[PDB]
């Protein structure tokens, strides 16, 4: 589900994107006083913030609409589907919708059927640009690995939203660290502050790469309850890639 | 600041197919069309002067030439399609937008060049060139479209943003220190979607303080955004 | 002193287990990925692990699924897997993923979609069954540019054991565990006769041994010698 107790952290992100995409949810009516239009959508360019899709997946489950990808990471690849037609069709029955690419986020094959999934997301555009079948349908965007040059270099923030976000809230770092320390078997003796300030200059990853990589002497001195020493050697190992 | 220009060019489009006593009788016979083009750009400038055709007619949209570089060099085999569907379909308007190895190009733009006069083809439809800026394309693309008469965009008259504004304004909710003047002479070189674009961001950015009017100092602080961003890059 | 303490605690130590990661509440990884065009393996180490412990174990050949049947997959699969996870702990060895891991835009060929549809249909039942899972799953490719970004993502693969360029530890332990079964003396060496096949890269080293194996299997001397070695490199 991922609802807003399990991401936090954006608060003045989301405070400034419920009017681009909770506008047609429960206030439709500005149309007339304000005369807005239907963007192309909006996107998060830099580090990985460690919840890139909780937070799509979190307005889409409060929105109340289905989560349909694009290129199919966990078996909706085919079971929706020139395979381009059955996603518009799927997308008229089903008005409320949320699209977000993820797992896109050789140079001669990989971008050659790669390239056919881009020029299959630009004939999309194309359509959805010419004509529309039925609102709530927008895309999102994903840049937070390095191999993304294509949606970086073809939204430069002329006619799309652009957020930047190096920066998010340092609860990037701390309080979804804190959220994906609930998840698992925390005990009541930790100090994440200080453990989630000090790591500083690599990237935004540390929530993952603490948490992943913590897990591996978690799990080689079988501790039943994580400590922050776990934590604090987790620092240097990821720490020692940079 | 356009009524003038925009019904002499309305009367200069709508001669063939409608008022047809002082179209063929008289002899007027204009077969080739006329060809638009705006510095701004954007499409949206010369959607909203080719708009009024839009209202009681049937109109073809094509933008962009990018479908020829983007594969290989088919040719004008697609113009040829879009001919023989313009034959079938000659209660229409052609309208091209965005019109942007080396020995191919130029043949297929000569073809390109002899197919738009249509040497074997009189008048059965109208059709209209558009691009960002004329200076850029080869200027032997006028004879075959553009023979009647070409119009150029105009400066901020104080009466087109004006209109504009009165019309996208007809059923808002302004305050009384909301001057114009200031507006349309202050910008220069705006499209519809601009003022609109403003116009919308100023009612969003009135919105967070549930206000339903919209006050003059919200409306330019708003405006600082767009100013802003556009001398950013 | 690392590498068999972290392959060790990573292979054996999860297969009793279970239990403890239950209580931890931890998943243990069990992805090991080999790769490198000049080393094809899949031999030496497949059969090292496979046959460190006398248990059972279930092979597949890279083609035991293509028979265009859009049903038929998943509940080979899932018969593969219940009888891996139900009958005893076996390590699955999965070979040819460059095959059946390619993209295709035309749905004229639903085939290779299909396979791929089966290949990240068992990669995603590999996830939702990472609650400690009664199997071990390892993989080898040689093309990992064609393979999809989900193969190597984090949480699939944790482990690469690559093979750049093997020390001379590795050299007594892979060649000692495959000396070990054969006829050996005092001239027996490979350690020139691995260098030289990293110099020409050949493939399936493992394999032209066999074939030493099957030159020196003809009666004509019992202990192979550096003859069947070399002749055996400079043929095939």
């Amino acid at each position: 589900d991922s609802t807003y107790e399990m991401i936090g952290g954006l608060d003045k992100q989301i405070k400034e994107i419920k009017e681009v995409i909770e506008l047609p949810v429960k206030h439709p009516e500005l149309f007339e006083a304000l005369g807005i239009a239907q963007p192309k959508g909006v996107l998060l360019y830099g580090p990985p913030g460690t919840g890139k899709t909780l937070l799509a997946r979190a307005v889409a489950h409060h929105t109340d609409c289905t989560f349909i990808r694009v290129s199919g990471s966990e078996l909706v690849q085919k079971f929706i589907g020139r395979m381009v037609r059955e996603l518009f069709v799927m997308a008229r029955e089903h008005a409320p919708s949320i699209i977000f690419m993820d797992e896109i986020d050789r140079l001669e094959g990989g971008s050659g059927g790669d390239s056919e999934v881009q020029r299959t997301m630009l004939e999309l555009l194309n359509q959805l640009d010419g004509f529309e079948a039925t609102k709530n349908i927008k895309v999102i965007m994903a840049t937070n690995r390095i191999d993304i040059l294509d949606s970086a270099l073809l939204r430069p923030g002329r006619i799309d939203r652009k957020i930047e976000f190096p920066p998010p809230n340092e609860e990037a770092r701390l309080d979804i660290l804190k959220i994906h320390s609930r998840k698992m078997n925390l005990t009541r003796g930790i100090n994440l502050r200080k453990i989630a300030e000090l790591m500083p200059g690599a990237s935004g990853a540390e929530v993952k790469g603490v948490c992943t990589e913590a897990g591996m002497y978690a799990l080689r001195e079988r501790r039943v309850h994580v400590t922050q020493e776990d934590f604090e050697m987790a620092v240097a190992k990821v720490m020692q890639k940079d | 600041g356009l009524d003038n220009q925009i019904q002499e060019i309305k009367e200069s489009v709508e001669l063939p197919l409608t008022h047809p006593e002082y179209y063929e009788e008289m002899g007027i016979k204009p077969p080739k069309g006329v060809i638009l083009y705006g510095p701004p750009g954007t499409g949206k400038t010369l959607l909203a002067k080719a708009v009024a055709n839009q209202t009681s007619a049937t109109f073809l949209r094509v933008v962009g030439s990018e479908l020829i570089q983007k594969y290989l060099g088919d040719g004008p085999k697609l113009v040829r399609e879009l001919f023989r569907v313009a034959e079938e379909h000659a209660p229409s308007i052609v309208f091209i937008d965005e019109i942007d190895g080396e020995r191919e190009i130029q043949r297929t733009m000569l073809e390109l060049l002899n197919q738009l006069d249509g040497f074997d083809s009189r008048g059965d439809v109208k059709v209209i060139m558009a691009t960002n800026r004329i200076e850029t394309l080869d200027p032997a693309l006028i004879r075959p479209g553009r023979i009647d008469r070409k119009i150029e965009f105009p400066l901020p008259d104080e009466k087109t943003k004006k209109r504009i504004f009165q019309i996208h304004t007809s059923r808002m909710t302004l305050a009384d220190d909301v001057t114009l003047d200031d507006l349309i002479m202050a910008k220069d070189d705006l499209s519809g979607a601009d003022i609109k674009a403003i116009c919308t961001e100023a009612g969003l950015m009135a919105l967070r303080e549930r206000r339903m009017k919209v006050t003059n100092e919200d409306f330019k602080k708003s405006k600082e955004n767009v100013l802003y961003k556009k001398q950013e890059g | 002193d690392i590498q068999k303490q972290e392959v060790r605690e990573a292979v054996e130590l999860p297969l009793t287990h279970f239990e403890l990661y239950k209580q931890i509440g931890i998943d243990p990884p069990r992805g090991v990925l080999m790769y490198g065009p000049p080393g094809c393996g899949k031999t030496m180490l497949a059969k090292a692990v496979a046959h460190h412990t006398t248990a059972a174990f279930i092979r597949v050949v890279g083609s035991e699924f293509v028979q265009k049947y859009l049903g038929e997959g998943p509940r080979m699969v899932r018969d593969v897997f219940r009888l891996a996870k139900e009958n005893a702990p076996a390590i699955i060895f999965i070979d040819e993923i460059d095959a059946i891991a390619t993209k295709r835009f035309d749905a004229q060929t639903g085939a290779d979609r299909e396979v791929q549809r089966i290949l990240l249909e068992l990669l995603n039942q590999m996830d939702g069954f990472d609650q400690n899972v009664n199997v071990k799953v390892i993989m080898a490719t040689n093309r990992a540019d064609t393979l999809d970004p989900a193969l190597l993502r984090p949480g699939r693969l944790d482990r690469k054991i690559e093979f750049p360029l093997p020390d001379r530890r590795q050299k007594r332990l892979i060649f000692s565990t495959i000396t070990s079964k054969m006829n050996l003396s005092e001239e027996v060496d490979l350690e020139d006769y691995v260098a030289r096949p990293d110099k020409i890269s050949g493939a399936d080293i493992n394999s032209i041994c066999q074939e030493s194996g099957m030159l020196a299997v003809r009666e004509n001397r019992y202990i192979v010698l550096a003859k069947d070695f070399e002749k055996a490199y400079k043929t095939v």
